[PDB]
């Protein structure tokens, strides 16, 4: 994984001092420093005709070097392309697939990716619409017993649990060609607006724990990536994954480095973390968690 | 024409 502690992992108390020294504006300047880093990679597949329409946003391509390729294609319009990026996690290659909110014309691509990448957990940190603007397609059967066939992948909703700030949807993916079935858990976090931070870092971290627990549970029953998406799949997605990585490293090694995490993440899911507020949120969420956990 | 980051 690109996410190794080195070379400047910080303890939680050093993180407190670091944030105190830099303050919000210093952290914002640090985010700008990240935004300016020489972008290593190309976006040719994203920009190819045929694939342009598969990008929700003209300004959010995905890197060639880390993209999730679709193998079992069908139909001229299904290229190997989905706007989806393999993302390392803490001590884990390809812990996530960061991807955009599926478009009607990429629903089937999305589920193909979920099938091919053996995904067990989908994390969605977007509503379908914000400001009456569609931000994500309704790419999964919303109501229990509802199903949608995406070619040879039939997705059936097995139940929806409505929690505080998120919804947990149990999906069956039935590969009807291979006669194979898999349960995928779909988590939709509802209180994290685009370009924003979650209303409560504690709610996000609890959600992170729920996601982790479900990933761990599903895996104990087979490591596949967790699909993490928002609308573009970069801002809230990068923030979610970065927080996850930092918290995981904090838990295991007592250290973290937000700047390293985000910088490295942006070499995999380009443009990860989309506002300085989200970048600052990573720090503040960690510090708030640290306080709540008596670590500081 | 759909942009994620707009001013």
């Amino acid at each position: 994984s690109v996410h190794v502690p080195g070379p400047h992992a910080m303890t939680i108390q050093e993180l407190v001092d670091y944030v105190n020294a830099r303050q919000k504006q210093g952290i914002y300047e640090e985010y700008e420093d990240i935004r300016r880093e020489n972008p290593v990679g190309t976006f040719h597949c994203s920009m190819s005709p045929g694939n342009l329409e598969k990008n929700r946003y003209g300004d959010v391509p995905c890197l060639d070097q880390t993209r999730v390729k679709l193998t079992k294609r069908s139909g001229h319009t299904q290229t190997d392309y989905i706007n989806a990026s393999f993302m390392d996690g803490y001590k884990q290659k390809n812990a996530y697939i960061g991807t955009q909110g599926p478009l009607e014309n990429t629903y089937r691509d999305f589920w193909l990716m979920v099938w091919e990448q053996k995904v067990l957990v989908i994390v969605m940190t977007t509503r379908f619409e914000e400001g009456g603007r569609r931000k994500c397609g309704q790419y999964w059967p919303l109501e229990k017993d509802s199903r949608i066939r995406f070619g040879f992948l039939t997705v059936t909703n097995l139940g929806v649990e409505n929690m505080n700030h998120y919804k947990k949807t149990t999906l069956e993916i039935h590969n009807t060609e291979e006669r194979q079935k898999r349960q995928v858990t779909h988590f939709q976090f509802l209180s994290w607006p685009a370009y924003g931070v979650p209303s409560s870092a504690a709610s996000l971290i609890d959600f992170l724990r729920v996601v982790r627990n479900q990933q761990s549970l599903a895996v104990s029953n087979m490591e596949p990536p967790i699909v993490v998406h928002a609308s573009a799949g970069i801002g809230r997605t990068g923030t979610f994954c970065s927080l996850d990585i930092c918290l995981a490293q904090l838990e295991e090694l007592g250290t973290l480095n937000v700047f390293q995490t985000v910088s490295r993440m942006r070499t995999q899911r380009a443009f990860s973390i989309q506002t300085p507020e989200q970048y600052y949120f990573c720090y503040k969420a960690i510090l708030e968690f640290a306080e709540k956990e008596g670590m500081v | 024409v759909s942009l994620y980051t707009f001013d």
